[PDB]
């Protein structure tokens, strides 16, 4: 029997129903093992808030939503890992917090669909997505500030 | 247990082919022959030995 | 609780802003991938 | 059906309880959205013409 086409168990984390013979991680330890334990690159999928703490630069406006489509390239923020497991994102004057998202177990392929021509385009499989991050405003600090 | 076809995701039933018993889906030609023993225990709750009252 | 280690920088790229899509298979576990499956075509609408 | 089972739950007792429903669905030839919609429409009665 082919080993890469066996039947799959309902539990996606325990699909190994037949053999030839997971604790919930944290973002700080995640990045630590991603950089210290190994050096291989990893593709992440983080969810940013609706409005970023910035203004659309010369985008013809209004206090509207400021997303990544309005920001330019270059360094836009820093990622801080404090003690006791705190993972913050300093995006300027304010600091958001980064937590682990829903632990997806199904296949997630990050691909690039580039329509170079109006008749023929190219689909480029960039990689696989395994972990999901969630960035949230530190509302407590924003409230105790003013 | 409950098994599903990797192709379309429908439930797999157990049938008999020309060589051996196999899991098969009713909506695709996907099959899977059984090589070794497969078991699914349930461990039902044992009738607790009731005690005399009074 | 000071930021002792891992002061990672965050960069932004706009090269694939309009060409980046996310495809997720709710019925296919992450263990088995479609890398070995030969694809034939993809229909799409802008 | 795998997506339906994942939506219902991944617990062993959940699958054991939901098994009969999947079996009864597989007894009929309902496997697509069109077939299920036709089966539902067959069970629909007009609001008195
Ligand atoms: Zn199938």
């Amino acid at each position: 029997i082919i080993n890469i086409k066996k039947e799959k168990r309902e539990t996606d984390e325990e699909t190994k129903q037949i053999l030839r013979m997971l604790p919930k991680d944290v973002s700080v330890a995640e990045l630590l093992r991603e950089l210290s334990l190994t050096k291989e690159e990893e593709l992440l999928f983080l969810q940013l808030p609706d409005t970023l703490p910035g203004q659309p630069p010369t985008q013809d406006i209004a206090e509207n939503a400021c997303t990544l489509a309005d920001l330019t390239e270059g360094q836009v923020g820093k990622l801080l890992i404090r003690k006791s497991g705190r993972v913050q994102l300093l995006l300027g004057k304010v600091t958001l917090d980064v937590t682990m998202g829903t632990a997806c177990s199904f296949l997630q392929e990050l691909v690039s669909v580039g329509l170079g021509d109006s008749r023929t385009g190219e689909m480029t499989v960039l990689g696989h997505v395994k972990h999901k991050l969630v960035c949230s405003p530190d509302f407590e600090s924003l409230l105790d500030h003013k | 247990m409950l098994l599903f076809c990797p192709g379309c995701g429908n439930g797999l039933i157990v049938e008999e082919g020309q060589r051996c018993h196999r899991f098969a889906c009713n909506t695709c030609p996907y099959v899977h022959n059984i090589t070794r023993k497969v078991t699914n225990r349930k461990y039902p709750k044992l009738k607790e030995v009731d005690d005399v009252l009074g | 609780d000071d930021p002792v280690v891992q002061e990672i920088d965050v960069y932004l790229a706009k090269s694939l802003a309009e060409k980046l899509y996310l495809f997720q298979y709710p019925v296919r576990p992450a263990s088995m991938t479609y890398d070995d499956i030969p694809h034939l075509s993809a229909k799409i609408k802008p | 059906d795998q997506e339906i089972v994942q939506m219902i739950g991944t617990e062993e007792h959940v699958m054991a309880a939901f098994g009969p429903s999947l079996e009864e669905c597989q007894k009929a030839q309902i496997f697509t959205q069109m077939q299920a919609l036709k089966y539902i429409g067959n069970k629909v009665r007009r609001q008195r013409m």
